[PDB]
């Protein structure tokens, strides 16, 4: 990865690669990519690491969710589906502890 | 500063992002205006006319945007319109869904190049798969063809009186085809004038078997109703003119102010002469008849009209078989149009209008609509438009392809059965693209309101049986029916240059990586 | 010759190194040297008048209006409104001679006038101004030791 | 003046507000070659657009008014070589 | 002190604002070079879109201030103008060129010596193409013009189309293939007719062997096929006739102004009679037609076309043998029309192409011309279509013209590069760092032709010049000089046995003007800017 | 792009991203080079910045100049940054940093601009780093013999070599002897706060004296003062931290009385309170007193009737001066005063430097500190007398710490240059271009060193690479003689942690700016 210089709007210079930072220093105004940010920053405080796994894996998924709704799901069915496979995978994790 | 200040600059993936998304959009506005079941939009001119429609050419038309893609589409729609008449929804549905597949790719490490390869091996593929599962027709069986304007017209508001449009639009199509020193053409925008008249009923409406003017004798003892008439038409005024050479004159003697005055009326006494050697009943000049024309052409008996337009003038030749002549010394006894089986100027509402409607083997005709308002008469002209084209398109070439998005569905059913033998790098863009036409079939369905996921499924896995190329979906009921039934086909040559349009389309968006704007026209 | 570079990118995108570069001027190479020169030239020459019993005094009025009617060179020049920096160096050096000794305030700005005068055609030569320095200050020597052996004793 | 536009190639309609150049605003300036020819201001006191033509051709004003081709024809006007026969 | 009213600045900030312009106007292009190269759009303040490739048309469109980049685009003009391909090439290596002189430079070496070292790299560069690097098109046939076409229009809106492209271009130029004295062939390109129509696919273009003209019938009357025409042109209208500034008509007598009145048009009547009573059967004119001559033509089922481009009839009339008439006067000073005026054509026929009609003069005799109808699916792809297709054909006149052509992807710029490195160290001492900073210059067409595929430009083109130098030290493998880059897979290849090649015309005319662009900007040491 | 009816960022953010804006940055970093560049070398020139206000500042070192810039590109700053570290870690190479580190960028933008990974450029300059910082430590000369003489001339060469390149240059003998006194009479910890220096406007450079004691101007003196002795031979200095006069004795104390005598007995006491402070300062054996906190007129007074000398105000940096230099301790109390808190210098005297008062303590066997007086004709020329003696003094440290030297004139960097170039003739290929790119791009300094010189730097840059292929390690640029020298026995000396700490902190710069490939600007808050 490559970092990143960001300004902030006091003109202080962060230069990084860490996901959390950039989206801290960053000024998001949409409210669903704060949302996002919000899940990303529960996620560094929770653990520590890991905050650009969390943005990755949520743009994918409402990605692969906005497919779904064009080819003629409904959101409801969607939600439903993400959920089951959250919780399959969650099983399946232990599993592959090396 | 290399460059001007106001010129701006761009590249990257954002300006490939962006033109998809124009596309998308451009797309998404007339998405909901195709199949039997579309709803209607309202068009504010800036000029303050309204404009009520869901064909898609004029919506499109009526549409100012700012994005060089979305111009480039709303041109796109504007050639499909001009080339075939229909399928003008379908195309931008089309070009939309396949630069959609193709922003999946580029989101990806695959250059655009490759996707336009693959585009265009599908265009090849497509193309021949239509020319495969087509049908032949007997343009000779009147049923077939008025089968097929209304599966033409069946998307429009002029449905509801589907026979009666479905035999105006036959009629006239085949009325207007003329053949000359063996060259064929059928030439719609010529002749065969649409001419609307708000009030009556749409149900009055017909074709003449000649064509209507909104003109007026130009003297009243003129009779308004004869029987076998002789038409003559002209393109100079009956009315004494300067010539080009300055041309004063210098008078001494006491007559000669007189003189040239019984010589001026003398000069239109010996035009008239001219005219009525041939003994005529009618004259049309598309220029002026003076007041001694009128009476000089009265005392034979003979009805006179004026200013009528150039394009006018050619229908009514056309229409009674005449030569328009502009020297009536050279009128020739051919030139006088004989064939003409009636004329008439009756009065509807408050306007005067004549009428030539009884010739015999007519190569014009004027459709007379008569509707509730200017607008339904605009719509109802749109609907006929489209399918006098759809009839000139099967008379030209009479192949034949089922609709409803069985089509569609046939061809990404070959394409996808053709890919599994590429073993390439691009052939997921072929497959990808090739199932790209599954659009149209599904906002049929959308549009219908039924669920798109359930029937598409049902639909592809019929299409993967071997005999079932021509099943398609219901556009009015949402279910799956084999379309020689219900009997929805639509010309090969509507399909070939929608699916050429949207590829083309597609691939011409697919090579632009920057954007330059703000510099001058400088010449 | 001022107002900075204005190139604003190699490609098209903005491109500010030094913050209100657009409102701020610069000198370069010799063309600083001969300005300078010049702007020390002029006060040299302004200064010179005042020299010897036969000088003439200057009158100077300060921003209140007042009068100083003087010839000390130091006072002149510190009561001197000057913005350019080398005139400004120039009345701090005639301060310092005021300071160390209290008088010659004016020779020495009109000796350091006077070799910046001849330094502008020796640079006009090609020669390094390191090197006029250089040589400047071994002739400072030579006459400081020429100075202690012509000096005379006083009771 | 939009589609007075179309009708009217040769002609160069425009706009421009009254900030950018009190009683300027609340109470159609013709240039042919560089010099002020019409002067008509206010002229909604004296609608839709034949009627503008009308009043703008009654004074010798617009110019006087073609078939529309495929798309466009010219390729470049420069040394063409001609098409020399032969010899 | 120096008082002028206006702006100095000189030396090194100078150079390094020219080169930064030199370098923009690169960058500006450099994404349009090769197979892998991406178009572009650009649009004016009015709102019109121009979607195109081309670099001298991207140049020409663009708003330019600073003259260092001014030269550019003016170098970029001319070589298109005196060749029609490489505009993008010639501008890329100015640049570069200009980039590594001013960094030559900036090393306290002289410009002069810059310079020297420049034009001794090109003389030499220019030696070694001409002796080493061309390969003779006699023994190779129809195969290389046909490969010379699709190598011109890959990176093209037509490039996947080149198979059947490249033999539309081929064709349309034998077809006005002549040969004037001296026993040249000449081949004269923008003598074929393009013509723009959107509707069905770049497939449907049609090849017109004859000539295409964008205009159609004057009147409806008149029929819209000819079989055995026979065309008269002509170069004046046929109206009411109207008498000069220097006559004027004074009537003393009224009985008179009838007959002048009558005169003034039985005079074009009997042009008109005698036009017809010659046999003709279609008529082209320069000048307007009015109504009473086109009823005269209706009434004689003849065809009657006005407006005629003066271009447009001179190619006809050259095409079907018909002589252009200003006038109808013979040396008897009569007003006569011979027999031997006529052109023949084995049909003219009216079309339809997309709710629109053009006349198309189809197979004349004494004479072949060709005319190429672009169908595309819009205004702008026809336009790209129209570029591409002009830069097909002036690569194939090159080709044509001149029999030599030479192998693409970037071989020669390679193979130029390792023996001007080579070279160098046997002339000057300070011309010799500038002849080996040409040679590194010269290698940015491969590097950009990598980049541009997202391959790894490095290597690749560190493979390219190890291929070449082993060619040119070993005797024995001197075949590897036709190795070349292959964008599609990323690995160097035998350009010459793949079929990419381009005229010679091309490499050196671009070598010249862009050496001669980078003097002509590295003589520049002082900029005045005069107030306005 | 396209409206977006609810935009994700704020309103005004710009971002660049690419190819595009690493090269910007790497043409910002030769900007921010192009800006120093002159300023290197014995042939170096000085700048001249005025800011806001007006004042000027003239400067030949780079940190100084850097940060009077307002640099406010990202990338570019990263140049002042590593120049302000280079002048923290080691006070001298603040050119030779920005130089190296924007040669690199320089070098490696032709690779950038191919589509070279950025993470392989890294790599190649963190190896390139490594092995040039391991060839400085293996060849850097040291002797092993903790003599005297040879350390001190070592000392006396590093100085000289650090102050030929600023105004002072001509008396840089004198300069280097100076400083190399003051910094051995430094007990263990070397601290720049012990070593002070005083500007006093007019006098000639040579007129500069180093105090082997401690040296302060008179501070506002009260009335009485002129009546005292100015001079004692053998004084001693009762170091204090004392208000000498009449005062309320507590900020909340209140007398409250009832009757005229006890009024008259309160007068008495306040007065009778200074008396004895004074009292028992006078009773100590002091001649000098020298207080942090004022002292009244009528302490003057009493103090000039004793014949005994007073000095209020003293800053406290002088007086820990004093004490250190002395040997007293400075008392908050004047209770016990003893011998062993009272310090002991030869000489006092008030003596007249160029219109200003100085007191002068010298003679102190013993003293840890020392006094420069530097006299110049300018403020501004005080100001890079000062800088310089700083510049010479840090280098005088770090030799102190360590006598490891290398010969300058870019000699050390030609060696490294040559080894690293042999190195990467012997690597697969990728790296081996980088890492020959750093190599070239370690030929800036001697570059920069004949341009400066007004040289024809490409004779020169050959000479040395002939010179050091066929064998020869110092041989660098010889100024005088325009050609090249063996700078070792030119006694052109630099100590090796100089060069080692330029190299790292250039390359560090150099990976940093290389390996960012975004930069996003947030819209200014609270503009006004
Ligand atoms: N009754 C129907 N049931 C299902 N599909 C239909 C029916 N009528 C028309 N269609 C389909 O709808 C498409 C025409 O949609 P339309 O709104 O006319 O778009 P456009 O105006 O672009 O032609 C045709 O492809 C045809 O196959
Ligand atoms: N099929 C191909 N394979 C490799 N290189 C090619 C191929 N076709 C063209 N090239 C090279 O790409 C380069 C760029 O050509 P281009 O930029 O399109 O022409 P112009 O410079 O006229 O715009 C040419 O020098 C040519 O040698
Ligand atoms: N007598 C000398 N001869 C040649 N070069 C010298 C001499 N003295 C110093 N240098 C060179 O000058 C450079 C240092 O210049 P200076 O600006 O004083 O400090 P900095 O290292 O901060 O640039 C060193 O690289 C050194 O090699
Ligand atoms: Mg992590
Ligand atoms: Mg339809
Ligand atoms: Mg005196
Ligand atoms: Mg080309
Ligand atoms: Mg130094």
């Amino acid at each position: 990865g490559m970092n990143k210089m960001v300004i902030n709007h006091l003109e202080k210079l962060f230069v990084t690669n860490d996901a959390a930072t950039i989206l801290r220093e960053l000024e998001v105004q949409h409210p669903a990519a704060k949302m996002i940010v919000m899940a990303s920053h529960m996620q560094e405080q929770e653990v520590g690491d890991g905050t650009n796994f969390v943005l990755v894996f949520a743009g994918a998924l409402l990605e692969l969710a906005e497919e779904l709704l064009r080819i003629g799901l409904s959101v409801s069915e969607v939600i439903e589906g993400y959920e089951i496979a959250c919780r399959k995978a969650h099983e399946i994790l232990p599993n592959l502890v090396c | 500063l290399v460059l001007s200040q106001n010129t701006k600059r761009e590249s990257g993936r954002k300006v490939q992002s962006g033109n998809i998304n124009a596309a998308k959009t451009i797309a998404d506005i007339i998405r909901t205006c195709l199949g039997p079941k579309s709803m209607m939009k309202m068009l504010l001119d800036p000029m303050g006319g309204i404009v009520m429609t869901n064909d898609g050419n004029a919506i499109l038309r009526e549409i100012q945007v700012q994005h060089p893609a979305a111009k480039s589409m709303i041109e796109i729609s504007r050639t499909q319109d001009e080339e075939v008449g229909d399928g003008t929804t379908s195309v931008i549905i089309l070009a939309g869904e396949m630069l959609s597949v193709a922003e999946h790719f580029l989101e990806q490490q695959m250059h655009p190049t490759v996707v336009i390869s693959a585009y265009r091996k599908a265009l090849d593929d497509m193309i021949s798969t239509l020319k495969k599962i087509s049908i032949p027709v007997d343009i000779s069986d009147s049923d077939m063809m008025l089968n097929i304007i209304n599966s033409s017209i069946t998307t429009k508001a002029i449905s509801r009186w589907s026979s009666l449009a479905c035999n105006i639009a036959l009629d006239a199509v085949k009325m207007v085809q003329f053949e000359e020193n063996g060259r064929k053409e059928i030439d719609i925008k010529k002749y065969a004038r649409v001419e609307k008249i708000p009030g009556g009923i749409i149900e009055d409406s017909c074709v003449l078997r000649g064509v209507m003017i909104n003109k007026d004798v130009t003297h009243p003892r003129m009779r308004r109703y004869i029987k076998n008439p002789r038409i003559v038409l002209l393109d100079s005024s009956l009315e004494y003119k300067k010539g080009e050479s300055q041309t004063d004159i210098e008078i001494t003697r006491e007559e000669d102010f007189t003189r040239i005055l019984q010589m001026e009326e003398e000069y239109i006494q010996q035009l008239c002469e001219d005219i009525i050697q041939l003994k005529p009943d009618v004259v049309i000049t598309e220029k002026g008849i003076s007041d001694l024309a009128q009476h000089y052409l009265m005392r034979a008996n003979i009805t006179a009209i004026r200013r009528v337009r150039k394009t006018d003038n050619n229908r009514i030749a056309r229409a009674c078989g005449a030569r328009i002549v502009s020297r009536p010394e050279e009128l020739r006894e051919d030139d006088v149009g004989t064939g003409a089986g009636l004329l008439e100027i009756k009065k509807i509402g408050d306007e005067y209008f004549t009428f030539i409607t009884d010739c015999k083997d007519p190569k014009a005709c004027t459709i007379l609509l008569r509707g509730a308002s200017k607008e339904i008469l605009s719509e109802v002209e749109r609907n006929l438009q489209d399918a006098m084209q759809v009839c000139r398109n099967v008379l030209l070439d009479p192949q034949l392809v089922p609709g409803g998005g069985a089509s569609e569905m046939a061809v990404a059913h070959a394409l996808t059965e053709k890919s599994k033998a590429m073993t390439g790098v691009e052939q997921w863009p072929y497959r990808a693209v090739a199932q790209a036409l599954e659009v149209i079939p599904r906002t049929l369905i959308q549009n219908c309101g039924a669920s798109t996921i359930r029937l598409l499924t049902s639909l592809r896995a019929k299409h993967t049986q071997e005999n079932c190329e021509t099943w398609g979906v219901n556009g009015e009921t949402g279910t799956l029916v084999d379309m020689k039934e219900l009997g929805i086909w639509e010309p090969l040559a509507v399909k070939l240059q929608t699916y050429k349009t949207a590829v083309e389309t597609a691939v011409l968006l697919l090579r632009i990586d920057d954007i330059v704007s703000g510099h001058k026209k400088k010449g | 010759a001022s107002m900075g570079t204005l190139a604003f990118d190699e490609y098209g995108r903005p491109f500010l190194i030094i913050k209100d570069q657009d409102r701020k001027s610069r000198l370069m190479g010799l063309e600083a040297l001969k300005s300078h020169i010049m702007a020390a030239k002029a006060v040299a020459n302004t200064m010179r008048t005042s020299l010897g019993p036969n000088g003439l005094d200057k009158m100077m009025v300060d921003k209140d209006g007042d009068v100083t009617v003087t010839n000390d060179g130091a006072t002149i020049l510190s009561m001197m409104d000057v913005d350019h920096q080398i005139a400004k160096l120039m009345v701090e050096l005639s301060k310092s001679q005021d300071d160390e000794i209290g008088d010659g305030t004016t020779g020495v700005v009109v000796l350091a006038g006077a070799l910046l005068e001849e330094a502008e055609q020796l640079l006009d030569r090609g020669i390094h101004p390191i090197r006029i320095a250089d040589g400047y200050e071994q002739a400072a020597r030579v006459a400081i030791e020429h100075l202690d052996k012509i000096s005379d004793s006083v009771l | 003046m939009i589609c007075l536009a179309a009708e009217y190639p040769a002609v160069k309609f425009c706009k421009v507000k009254s900030s950018v150049i009190s009683q300027f605003t609340r109470n159609l300036l013709i240039y042919k070659g560089g010099e002020l020819i019409g002067n008509f201001v206010r002229v909604t006191d004296q609608f839709f657009a034949v009627d503008l033509e009308a009043f703008l051709q009654e004074f010798g004003l617009l110019p006087e008014k073609l078939v529309l081709t495929s798309v466009r024809n010219s390729a470049t006007c420069h040394s063409e070589d001609s098409d020399l026969e032969i010899d | 002190p120096l008082s002028v009213f206006g702006d100095r600045s000189t030396g090194e900030t100078i150079r390094s604002q020219n080169v930064m312009a030199a370098a923009s106007i690169a960058n500006i292009v450099k994404s349009s070079l090769g197979p892998v190269g991406l178009d572009k759009m650009l649009v004016d303040d009015i709102g019109d879109v121009t979607i195109t490739n081309d670099g001298a048309t991207i140049l020409k469109l663009l708003e330019v201030e600073h003259p260092a980049a001014k030269v550019l685009c003016e170098l970029a003009d001319l070589q298109d103008k005196e060749v029609g391909d490489g505009t993008t090439s010639v501008v890329i290596i100015a640049a570069e060129l200009l980039k590594n002189a001013d960094e030559l430079v900036k090393q306290k070496i002289h410009p002069t010596s810059v310079i020297s070292g420049y034009r001794l790299a090109c003389k030499e560069a220019v030696r070694y193409i001409n002796e080493n690097l061309i390969v003779n098109t006699d023994e190779l046939g129809r195969d290389c013009l046909i490969n010379a076409a699709k190598t011109s229009m890959s990176s093209k809106i037509i490039g996947i189309n080149g198979d059947f492209f490249a033999n539309m271009v081929v064709d349309a130029v034998l077809a006005i293939k002549y040969t004037d004295i001296r026993g040249q062939p000449r081949y004269p390109v923008n003598s074929v007719n393009i013509l723009k129509a959107h509707g069905r696919s770049q497939m449907e273009s049609m090849l017109i062997s004859g000539y295409a003209l964008n205009c159609v019938v004057g009147s409806q009357g008149m029929p819209k096929r000819i079989v055995n025409a026979k065309i008269a042109c002509l170069d004046f209208s046929l109206q009411k006739t109207k008498m000069k500034l220097g006559v004027q008509v004074v009537i003393t007598d009224p009985e008179k102004l009838d007959q002048i009145r009558q005169r003034e048009s039985d005079i074009t009547k009997e042009r008109i009679q005698k036009i017809l009573a010659t046999g003709a059967n279609v008529i082209l004119t320069t000048g307007g037609i009015d109504d009473m001559c086109l009823k005269y033509f209706v009434e004689a089922g003849a065809m009657a076309v006005r407006r005629v481009l003066k271009r447009d009839l001179k190619r006809i009339a050259k095409a079907s043998g018909a002589t252009i008439l200003s006038t109808l006067a013979n040396l008897e000073g009569e007003e006569t029309f011979e027999a031997a005026m006529l052109g023949q054509a084995e049909e003219v026929v009216q079309e339809r192409i997309c709710d629109d009609e053009l006349i198309l003069i189809k197979n004349t005799k004494a004479r072949t011309s060709a005319s190429i109808i672009l169908r595309g699916a819009n205004d702008f792809m026809c336009d790209e279509m129209e570029r591409s297709l002009h830069d097909a054909l002036c690569v194939v006149k090159r080709v044509l013209e001149s029999k030599s052509v030479v192998p693409g992807g970037g071989a020669v710029e390679a193979a130029l590069s390792i023996y001007l490195e080579n070279y160098a160290t046997s002339m000057g001492s300070r011309e010799q760092l500038a002849i080996a900073e040409f040679a590194r210059s010269l290698l940015v067409i491969p590097n950009t032709l990598a980049v541009n595929a997202a391959q790894d430009s490095t290597d690749l083109v560190a493979k390219l010049r190890a291929f070449h130098n082993e060619a040119q030290v070993n005797p024995e493998r001197k075949n590897l000089k036709w190795i070349g880059l292959d964008l599609s897979n990323g690995k160097p290849r035998d350009n010459k046995q793949a079929g990419v090649f381009e005229p010679t015309i091309v490499k050196v005319k671009s070598l010249k003007f862009a050496t001669e662009a980078a003097i002509t900007i590295l003589r520049i040491d002082d900029l005045i800017k005069l107030h306005p | 792009m396209m409206p977006t009816p609810v935009i994700l960022l704020k309103e005004g953010t710009d971002s660049s991203q690419g190819i595009p804006q690493l090269v910007s940055n790497i043409s910002a970093c030769q900007v921010i080079a192009e800006a120093v560049r002159t300023t290197l070398g014995p042939r170096g020139m000085d700048k001249l910045i005025v800011d806001g206000r007006g004042k000027a500042t003239i400067s030949n070192d780079g940190a100084t100049i850097l940060k009077l810039l307002d640099v406010v590109h990202p990338a570019a700053k990263t140049l002042v940054d590593i120049a302000k570290s280079q002048d923290a870690e080691v006070g001298d190479g603040t050119t030779s940093v920005t130089l190296l580190a924007a040669e690199f960028l320089k070098q490696v933008k032709p690779y950038v601009e191919e589509g070279l990974h950025p993470q392989i450029i890294i790599r190649a300059f963190r190896t390139a780093t490594q092995l040039a910082v391991n060839k400085i430590k293996e060849i850097a000369v040291t002797v092993k013999k903790a003599d005297k003489v040879e350390q001190r001339k070592l000392l006396e060469k590093c100085a000289m070599t650090a102050l030929s390149s600023k105004l002072i240059s001509q008396q840089k003998a004198f300069f280097a002897k100076m400083v190399v006194d003051a910094v051995m009479m430094l007990d263990d910890l070397l601290q720049l706060k012990m070593i002070g220096i005083k500007k006093v406007q007019g006098g000639a450079l040579e007129d500069s004296q180093l105090v082997a004691g401690v040296a302060f101007k008179k501070t506002f003196s009260y009335a009485g003062f002129e009546m005292q002795p100015k001079k004692y031979h053998n004084p001693k200095i009762a170091l204090l931290n004392v208000e000498l006069e009449l005062k309320a004795e507590k900020d909340n104390a209140e007398i409250r009385v009832h009757t005229v005598e006890d009024y008259q007995a309160i007068v008495d006491a306040e007065w009778n309170i200074l008396y004895d402070k004074l009292e028992k300062i006078h009773h100590s054996g002091a001649k000098v007193v020298l207080s942090k906190l004022p002292i009244g007129d009528v302490a003057t007074q009493y103090f000039a009737d004793r014949d005994m000398f007073c000095a209020g105000r003293v800053p406290e940096e002088d007086l820990k001066r004093t004490m250190m230099a002395c040997g007293g301790s400075i008392q908050t109390s004047v209770n016990a005063l003893s011998a062993d808190v009272l310090g002991r210098c030869q000489v006092f005297e008030e003596t007249q430097i160029g219109g200003e008062r100085y007191n002068f303590f010298t003679g102190c066997p013993k003293a840890k500190t020392c006094t420069f007086i530097l006299r110049g004709g300018a403020e501004q020329f005080m100001e890079e007398t000062e800088r310089s003696l700083h510049d010479a003094i840090m280098i005088v440290r770090r030799a102190i710490k360590n006598d490891s030297v290398v010969a300058g004139g870019g000699a050390i960097e030609m060696e490294l240059s040559k080894y690293l170039r042999d190195y990467s003739r012997t690597i697969p290929g990728k790296q081996q271009l980088l890492i020959g790119a750093y190599a070239k791009a370690l030929e800036i300094i001697p570059r920069q060193l004949c341009d400066n010189a007004g040289f024809d730097a490409t004779n020169i840059l050959n000479k040395l690479r002939a010179r050091h292929a066929q064998g020869g390690t110092w041989y660098g640029v010889d100024i005088n003689n325009e050609d090249i020298a063996d700078n070792f026995e030119a006694f052109v000396w630099e100590p090796a942690m100089v060069r080692i700490n330029a190299l790292t902190a250039a390359s560090e710069a150099a990976c940093l700016i290389v390996s960012v490939d975004e930069t996003i600007k947030n819209p200014r808050s609270t503009v006004d």
